[PDB]
């Protein structure tokens, strides 16, 4: 199976500033890997897939990017709507499609 | 818009069985799949298991293959998990969600949740 | 049927001489059941073009088999596509 480690476990910080959260693969998943946002008490939300591409109506202040076994998710310009736990998912080759560990992002 | 419209939640004793729904509404049924995910409170996702409308193909996580089972039934839309043997481990939120038959690779929308608590 | 989600398959038996002068392999699918099967094959530096010769015809994934997936290749260096599932097949030459 593959192992998704998601650094850092959790992190706080303000509206307006530029934060940036990471998934590590166990082996090579080809860039198939979602990011998910979850807010307190919610469903999660599919950001991004295929690593770097942003879901439908997601904005633009949120980017993928990585390839082979590391991935990041950078948010620039935290708005209060960005906090809650992120989630990441790899897709490739055979099951099980394992999810990340999880990163919690609070307010300071 | 795609609605995945999850059943009420359950507060059921040691040994029960659960079966809990998932209607599909808003687009085709059969072109999706619909996969179910796992989380205890506060704790993280795990993927359970999915299900192909259109085939009836399933595939199982090996933690769950001697607890969940998933159907779905074409006519209404509608996709089922069944839990058995019911123990405090299973007390969770299970959500199911879509993703593109033929090209999965993405849980895209996702339903509101059905909560399973085991209690004496 | 329809055809097989690319990024639904893992080797099940990576691309072997068969011993009759052919290469033969068998990947595990993990998408719906049953469909049918991209398989291709690259000169190295040359993805435009489909350099294999296969013999399986219309290879398929049923619901209980199917995945077993013979051809030949030309002599250099190639790889082996199977949906986006690769490998790498240096073929002798004659």
């Amino acid at each position: 199976d593959i192992e998704l480690t998601q650094s850092p476990a959790s992190l706080s910080a303000s509206v307006g500033e530029t934060v940036t959260i990471t998934c590590r693969a166990s082996g090579n998943i080809h860039n198939y890997l979602a990011w998910y946002q979850q807010k307190q008490g919610k469903s999660p939300q599919l950001l991004v897939y295929k690593a770097q591409t942003l879901a439908d109506g997601v904005p633009s202040r949120f980017s993928g990017s990585g390839s082979g076994t590391q991935y990041s998710l950078k948010i620039n310009s935290l708005q209060p709507e960005d906090f809650g736990s992120y989630y990441c998912q790899h897709f490739w080759s055979t099951p099980p499609w394992t999810f990340g560990g999880g990163t919690k992002l609070e307010i300071k | 818009q795609v609605q995945l419209q999850q059943s009420g939640p359950e507060l059921v004793k040691p040994g029960a069985s659960v079966k809990m729904s998932c209607k599909a509404s808003g687009y085709t049924f059969t072109d999706y799949v619909i996969g179910w995910v796992k989380q205890r409170t506060g704790q993280g996702l795990e993927w359970i298991g999915e299900i192909y409308p259109g085939s009836g193909t399933t595939y199982y996580n090996e933690k769950f293959k001697d607890k969940a089972t998933l159907t779905a039934d074409k006519s209404s839309n509608t996709a089922y998990m069944q839990l058995s043997s019911l123990t405090s481990e299973d007390s969770a939120v299970y959500f199911c969600a879509r993703g593109e038959d033929g090209y999965y690779i993405a849980l895209d929308y996702w339903g509101q949740g059905t909560t399973v608590t085991v209690s004496s | 049927y329809t055809m097989c989600d690319k990024t639904k398959f893992t080797w099940k038996r990576a691309p072997t001489d068969s011993g009759h002068d052919t290469v033969v392999m068998e990947v595990t699918f993990s998408g719906t059941k049953p469909c049918r099967i991209p398989v291709r094959a690259v000169a190295h530096g040359s993805p435009d073009v489909n350099v294999a010769m296969l013999i399986t015809p219309n290879p398929t994934i049923e619901n209980n088999g199917g995945g077993f997936i013979e051809m030949q290749l030309p002599p250099g260096d190639n790889i082996i596509y199977v949906g986006e599932l690769s490998h790498q097949w240096f073929q002798k030459g004659s």
